[PDB]
């Protein structure tokens, strides 16, 4: 998907 | 007190491509900001000269900051490894905004992302602490070496930064 993240970045 | 200014000058594959200028509003955010302009100075001895962007959607954002390991795992902030989210009061609005990436509530690092298009899903989970001033066309040439899936076609990076004002 569309997120920012640190460490496990998701769809 | 007048906000302060940083800068970031990005190469593509050891090119320079340009500087961009960013505001931070220590005004309302001090403590995020400050983290984000200690960084740029390197004065506590470690910091953004010479880390890449990793991760670059075109249409969303470009996200970089990880100065530890390089590949997106870590980086961390001035003030130890992780800090609390100072406030919510700015969003998402356009391109240009500049805010932390961080993996939950009170994560935040040294890992930022710029983004390219208003991201309104991202507000009140991520703290909006900046804005580009100068050199938006210096990220608009970043986006085109990004992908859906965020991996980069040149290696990125932040050949040098500091403070302006």
């Amino acid at each position: 998907x569309l997120l920012v993240t640190v460490a496990l970045v998701l769809a | 007190m007048v906000n302060p200014t940083v800068f970031f000058d990005i190469a593509v594959d050891g090119e320079p491509l340009g500087r961009v200028s960013f505001e931070l509003f220590a005004d309302k955010v001090p403590k995020t900001a400050e983290n984000f302009r200690a960084l740029s100075t390197g004065e506590k001895g470690f910091g953004y000269k010479g880390s890449c962007f990793h991760r670059i959607i075109p249409g969303f954002m470009c996200q970089g900051g990880d100065f530890t390991r390089h590949n997106g795992t870590g980086g961390k902030s001035i003030y130890g490894e992780k800090f609390e989210d100072e406030n919510f009061i700015l969003k998402h609005t356009g391109p240009g905004i500049l805010s932390m990436a961080n993996a939950g509530p009170n994560t935040n690092g040294s890992q930022f992302f710029i983004c390219t298009a208003k991201t309104e899903w991202l507000d009140g989970k991520h703290v909006v602490f900046g804005k580009v001033k100068e050199g938006m066309n210096i990220v608009e040439a970043m986006e085109r070496f990004g992908s859906r899936n965020g991996k980069t076609s040149k290696k990125i990076t932040i050949a040098d930064c500091g403070q302006l004002e």
